[PDB]
């Protein structure tokens, strides 16, 4: 697996930091203190779906109407090869 | 008695006779010993020495 997203990089790093903070690790030599184990760690470091926005925000408008954007994006993508063909065939003139 | 005398004759030795080797089973003769399964290459010996499974817990 390879990381190409920084929020996830940071979150996993944060989990590791919490874990290293949250454990105590015995020596190899011993003296074996009383540990009083936990049955699971998924409970204490639960997978946590993150926030995307607080409930409240102000409105702003842009006059694009949010449907024409999608429509002409569709149009540009489906006619990209032909517009490139037009550009190239006028470019290679003389 | 003759068996015990022969054991004391063949004592402390390798290749003692067939009806005084153990009988256990065909498979549990034709198979690996304690030492021979504990035999393991020096690479993984170093591995298990340097990075062994540590005894940890979670409160803090």
């Amino acid at each position: 697996r390879q990381n190409r997203n920084q929020e996830i990089f940071d979150a996993n790093v944060q989990r590791l930091k919490e874990y290293q903070s949250k454990i105590i690790v015995f020596p190899r030599n011993g003296k074996a203190p009383e540990a009083e184990q936990v049955l699971s760690a998924a409970a204490t470091f639960p997978i946590a779906q993150p926030a995307t926005d607080v409930e409240a925000r102000a409105v702003q408008d842009n006059g694009e109407s949010a449907f024409r954007t999608l429509r002409l994006a569709r149009s540009e993508k489906k006619f990209r090869g032909i517009r490139e063909k037009r550009a190239r065939e006028k470019a290679e003139a003389e | 008695q003759q068996r015990e005398a022969v054991r004391q004759l063949y004592k402390g030795k390798k290749y003692q006779p067939k009806d005084l080797r153990a009988k256990k089973t065909r498979a549990l003769r034709r198979a690996l010993t304690k030492f021979e399964a504990s035999q393991v290459t020096e690479k993984q010996r170093k591995k298990q020495i340097a990075f062994p499974q540590r005894k940890y817990a979670i409160k803090a």
